[PDB]
C-alpha cells in the first residue's frame, strides 16, 4: 500500500471536480496554469484531459510506469498511466474487455495517447515483447490507413475521416495472441465531391504525384489534377506535404504488412478506376420525359481494359435498372450511380485493406480472449461552411456523449446509495433531445431527408429544408430563417439551418444534403462488377453473385450511418470504458504556447463542463473515514496522535472541533462527503501549517539532543580533576 | 520566586560557566540555545528569539544568571511526549514500515519549520543509519533518557 494523495504538491487543481467557482474562466486558466508547469494531464473523476505538449516530457519514465502501478487515482498526481492501470487491472482481475475512447481535434495527440496506453500495458502485462509484435504492425499500417482515410480539410491538413479502433488480444491468463483494427463511419462522400480549400483523401494525390510515368501508364492516368473531377485543381498541394514521398512510404508499408506486389498493384488499380470513374459524363437521349446516355466512352473504355469488365454491361448498368422492368435512368439518376459506384468501391476497398492487415496479427487460437482496445473517434467540427459530412461527425459525438453523461450520472447515483446519501436531481443537459431531433424515425432530419430522396418527383435542397422548416420548427433546438430564437442576432439567410448541439450551435448549409445522401448501389452495378476479371473488384461486390439473395441494399446514406453508429454504441457498451480528452493548445504545433481562445472551443467540443457538473453531483469530495483521519487527525489536539477510533467518530469529533458547519458535509456508511472544495482546501491548508509544526518539533528535538550529548560527553572528560 | 530550587541551581551554573568565557559575566544571545539545550531543554528557535528580544535592550548579547534561571523555570513544565515525535516522523513515511527515505528527511528538515542547515542534516543523517533511517530507532535514541 501507500499513503499518498494527489492533493500533495498540487499545481492548480488536478481533479477539476475540486473547481470553485466552476466557470469556463477558471477552467481554461487551470489547464494553462498546469500546462506551464508541464502538467498536461488533468482529471475529471476517472477521465484524463491531455493537452498536447508538442515535445517530449520527462514524465514517461520507467520509474513512473511503476510508480503508477496498481495505485488508485488520488494516490498520485494525474497521469495517463492511471487510466492504463485501471484498465489493465480491470482487464486482468475481472476478465473484462477494455475500450479506451479518445476524442478531440486532430493533432491533439490521440495517436500519441493510444501509443502510451498500449506501451504502458506492454510494460506491466509481463509478456511485453509479444505485445510489441503487435504495436509494430499497427504502426507500419498507419500510413496506409491515412492515405485511404485521412484528408485535408479547411482546418486540419491531416484529419481522419473515419472512426479508428485498435486492440490487443490476450487470453484469460495474460498471454497476448494478436490484434485487430476496425474502421468506422467513413466519409464516402468525400471521394466524389469536396468543398473548396479542402482536399480529397491522401492516396489519390500520393499516387498521381509519385507514381513513375511507367506506373501511371499501366492505369490510364496522367499527372494533371485539372483533368479529374473527383480531384481539385487548386487545393491539391498542401504546405509541407510531399505526396511523392508519402507514396514511397505507403508502397513500403504495404510490403512489410504483407502485400504481394500483385496484391498491391491490384489495389492501386482500383484507386485508378475510382479516380477515372468520375470522369464519365452523361447527356439526355435526344431530349421533357426522356432518358440518359453517356457522353464519351473513352475513359469508360479505359476502365474496362483496366478492370476487365464488359463495357456493354456497364453501359447498360449506368442507364437501366433491372428489378421487380428494366427501367431507364434519368441523367441525374445516372450521375448518382456513377458516384455510388465510386464511393461504394472506395469504402469497400478501404475496409478490405483493414481486414487484410488483421490477417497478420489475427489471434490464431480459438480460445476466449480479453480485449485491450482504443477507440479514436473524430473531433467535433464547427466549420465556416458545415455540410452533410460534419452532421455525422457531430451526431456521432452526441451519441457518444449522451451515452457517457448518463453512464457517469448513473454510477455517481449508484454510489450515493451505497453510502446512504440522498440524491439531488442534477439540472443538467439531457443530450437526447438533439439525438431525437436527428435520428428519430418519424420527425427526424435523417428520416425526412431520406424521405425526400425516395420521391420519384423532383426534389432539391430547398424542398428538404422547407420540409425541415415545416416539422422541425417548434423544436427549440432547431432555428432557421423561417423558424421560429428571441436573441438579438442578425437573421439567418436562406439555404441554411442551425441546431444546438451539446458543443454549441452549428450552422449547416443545405447544398449537398440531397446529393450526399443518395448512395444508391442498385444490383445492376454490383452484378456488373461481380462479372469483373479483377480478383479484388469481384471480391468487394458479393451481392453481384446471382446466387445471393437479390434482397435490397442500405437504401440511403444517412441510413447507412445511423446503422453504423448504432453498431458502434452497441459494441462500445459491451466494454469497460475509459476516456481521454485530447486537446491542442495551439494550431501552430508550437511547444509551449497555450491559446485560451482555441482551447476554449475544444472545451465546448469535448463537453467538459457538463462532466464536472455531472460528476460533482452536489458533494464534490469524498474519502473513506480511515485515510481521511490518518491525514487530518493532526489538526485537533484530540485525535493527535490517537485517535479517535473508530474513524467515523474520530472524524466527526474532528470536524465539530474545527467549528466547520454541519451543512458542509455528510456521513456515508464508509466515506465522508464534502459539498464544496473550499472546505477541503481549508483542511489541506491547516495540514500544511500543522506539518510546519511537526517539522519544527523534530528539528527542535534533534538540536537539543545534539547539544545535550555534546555537553555531558565534554563534562565527562573533566576527569582531569 | 523563580520558581526554582538550588540543586537545579547547581546543575545550571556548571553549564552557564563554560559558555561565559570573558569573565564579563554573561552568555551571548547565540550562547543561550546551546546552554538551554545542554540540560534537557528542547526549545524552538522562535521561543529563543522571543527570550532575546526580552532581556536584551542593551544593544549587545548579554544575560545574567537569575534572569537565566527565570528563563529555565517555566520550560520544565513544557513537556514533550515521545509518541508525538514518533508520529511526527510517521507523517513523513511513504509506507508504514518505519523506514524513512534519507532524501525525504533532508527535504523535510530543510524545507519545513525551522529549516536545518546543510551541515546539520548531513550529520543528523550520519548519526541515523544504510540508505534509509529507522526513525523509530532514532526516537528511542533521542528519548531513552
Amino acid at each position: 500500500e501507500v499513503k499518498s494523495s494527489l492533493l500533495d504538491n498540487m499545481i492548480g487543481v488536478g481533479d477539476t471536480v475540486l473547481l470553485e467557482p466552476l466557470n469556463e474562466e477558471t477552467f481554461i486558466d487551470n489547464l494553462k496554469k498546469r500546462f506551464d508547469h508541464n502538467e498536461i494531464y488533468t482529471y475529471i473523476g476517472s477521465v484524463v484531459i491531455s493537452v498536447n505538449p508538442y515535445r517530449s516530457l520527462p514524465i514517461y519514465s520507467p520509474e513512473k510506469v511503476e510508480d503508477y502501478r496498481n495505485r488508485n487515482f488520488y494516490e498520485l498526481s494525474p497521469h495517463i498511466f492511471a487510466l492504463s492501470d485501471e484498465a489493465y487491472r480491470s482487464l486482468r482481475d475481472q476478465d473484462k474487455d477494455q475500450c479506451i475512447l479518445i476524442t478531440g481535434e486532430s493533432g491533439a495527440g490521440k495517436t500519441e495517447a493510444s501509443k502510451l496506453v498500449m506501451s504502458y500495458v506492454a510494460a506491466v502485462c509481463g509478456k511485453g515483447a509479444e505485445v510489441n509484435q503487435v504495436k509494430e504492425q499497427l504502426l507500419q499500417s498507419t500510413p496506409v490507413l491515412e492515405a485511404f482515410g485521412n484528408a485535408k480539410t479547411v482546418r486540419n491538413d491531416n484529419s481522419s475521416r473515419f472512426g479508428k479502433y485498435m486492440d490487443i488480444e490476450f487470453d484469460f491468463k495474460g498471454d497476448p495472441l494478436g490484434g485487430v483494427i476496425s474502421n468506422y463511419l467513413l466519409e464516402k462522400s468525400r471521394v466524389v465531391k469536396q468543398p473548396r480549400g479542402e482536399r480529397n483523401f491522401h492516396v489519390f494525390y500520393q499516387l498521381l504525384s509519385g507514381a513513375s510515368e511507367e506506373l501511371l501508364h499501366k492505369l490510364k492516368l496522367e499527372r494533371d489534377f485539372s483533368r479529374y473531377n473527383y480531384l481539385s485543381l487548386d487545393s491539391a498541394k498542401v504546405n509541407g506535404v510531399d505526396d511523392a514521398a508519402n507514396f514511397r512510404t505507403v508502397r513500403n508499408a504495404m510490403q512489410i504488412v504483407g502485400f504481394s506486389d500483385p496484391e498491391a498493384e491490384s489495389v492501386l488499380e482500383v484507386v485508378a478506376a475510382v479516380l477515372k470513374l468520375g470522369n464519365i459524363e452523361f447527356k439526355p437521349e435526344s431530349r421533357g420525359l426522356d432518358e440518359s446516355k453517356i457522353k464519351d466512352k473513352n475513359e469508360l473504355k479505359e476502365i474496362c481494359e483496366l478492370t476487365s469488365i464488359d463495357q456493354v454491361v456497364l453501359e447498360r448498368a449506368f442507364s437501366f435498372r433491372t428489378v421487380e422492368v428494366s427501367t431507364t435512368l434519368n441523367v441525374a439518376q445516372a450521375y448518382y450511380a456513377r458516384d455510388a459506384l465510386a464511393k461504394n468501391l472506395y469504402s469497400r476497398l478501404f475496409s478490405w485493406l483493414v481486414n487484410r492487415i488483421n490477417e497478420s496479427i489475427k489471434a490464431q487460437t480459438k480460445v476466449r480472449k480479453k480485449v485491450m482496445g482504443v477507440l479514436d473517434i473524430y473531433g467535433f467540427e464547427i466549420f465556416e461552411d458545415n455540410s452533410f459530412e460534419q452532421f455525422i461527425i457531430n451526431y456521432c459525438n452526441e451519441k457518444l456523449q449522451q451515452i457517457f453523461i448518463e453512464l457517469t450520472l448513473k454510477e455517481e447515483q449508484e454510489e450515493y446509495i451505497r453510502e446512504d446519501i440522498e440524491w439531488t436531481h442534477i439540472d443538467y443537459f439531457n443530450n437526447a433531445i438533439i439525438c431525437d431531433l436527428i435520428e428519430n424515425n418519424t420527425n427526424g432530419i435523417l428520416a425526412m431527408l431520406d424521405e425526400e430522396c425516395l420521391r420519384p418527383g423532383t426534389v432539391t435542397d430547398e424542398t428538404f429544408l422547407e420540409k425541415l422548416n415545416q416539422v422541425c420548427a417548434t423544436h427549440q433546438h432547431f432555428e432557421s430563417r423561417m423558424s421560429k430564437r428571441f436573441l438579438n442576432d442578425t437573421t439567418l439567410p436562406h439555404s441554411c439551418f442551425r441546431i444546438q448541439h451539446y458543443a454549441g450551435k452549428v450552422l449547416y448549409q443545405v447544398e449537398g444534403f440531397v446529393d450526399k445522401n443518395n448512395d444508391l448501389l442498385y444490383r445492376d452495378l454490383s452484378q456488373a462488377m461481380w462479372k469483373a476479371g479483377h480478383a479484388l473488384i469481384k471480391s468487394l461486390f458479393p451481392e453481384g453473385n446471382p446466387a445471393k439473395v437479390n434482397l435490397k441494399r442500405p437504401p440511403t446514406a444517412g441510413s447507412q450511418f445511423k446503422a453504423s453508429v448504432a453498431t458502434l454504441m452497441k459494441n462500445l457498451q459491451t466494454k469497460n470504458p475509459n476516456y481521454i480528452r485530447c486537446i491542442k493548445p495551439n494550431d501552430k504545433k508550437a511547444a509551449h504556447i497555450f491559446s485560451e481562445s482555441l482551447v476554449c472551443h475544444q472545451i465546448r467540443y469535448l463537453g467538459l463542463l457538463e462532466n464536472v457538473r455531472v460528476r460533482r453531483a452536489g458533494y464534490a469530495f469524498r474519502q473513506a473515514y480511515e485515510p481521511c483521519l490518518e491525514r487530518y487527525k493532526m489538526l485537533c489536539k484530540q485525535t493527535w496522535p490517537h485517535w479517535k477510533g473508530p474513524a467515523r467518530s474520530g472524524v466527526e469529533v474532528l470536524f465539530n472541533e474545527l467549528e466547520i458547519p454541519v451543512e458542509e458535509y455528510s456521513f456515508g456508511r464508509s466515506k465522508i462527503f464534502i459539498r464544496n472544495p473550499r472546505t477541503l482546501f481549508q483542511l489541506e491548508d491547516l495540514r500544511k501549517q500543522r506539518l510546519e509544526d511537526l517539522a519544527t518539533l523534530i528539528q527542535k528535538i534533534y538540536r537539543g539532543w545534539k547539544c545535550r550529548t555534546h555537553f555531558l560527553l565534554m563534562k565527562g572528560l573533566n576527569d582531569i580533576f | 520566586a523563580d520558581q526554582l530550587t538550588e540543586e537545579q541551581i547547581a546543575e545550571f551554573k556548571e553549564a552557564f560557566s563554560l559558555f561565559d568565557k570573558d569573565g564579563d559575566g554573561t552568555i551571548t544571545t547565540k550562547e543561550l540555545g546551546t546552554v538551554m539545550r545542554s540540560l534537557g531543554q528542547n526549545p524552538t528557535e522562535a521561543e529563543l528569539q522571543d527570550m532575546i528580544n526580552e532581556v536584551d535592550a542593551d544593544g549587545n548579547g548579554t544575560i545574567d544568571f537569575p534572569e537565566f534561571l527565570t528563563m529555565m523555570a517555566r520550560k520544565m513544565k513544557d513537556t514533550d511526549s515521545e509518541e508525538e515525535i514518533r508520529e511526527a516522523f510517521r507523517v513523513f513515511d511513504k509506507d508504514g514500515n518505519g523506514y524513512i527515505s534519507a532524501a525525504e528527511l533532508r527535504h523535510v528538515m530543510t524545507n519545513l519549520g525551522e529549516k536545518l542547515t546543510d551541515e546539520e542534516v548531513d550529520e543528523m543523517i550520519r548519526e541515523a543509519d544504510d540508505g534509509q533511517v529507522n526513525y523509530e530507532e532514532f526516537v528511542q535514541m533521542m528519548t531513552a533518557k
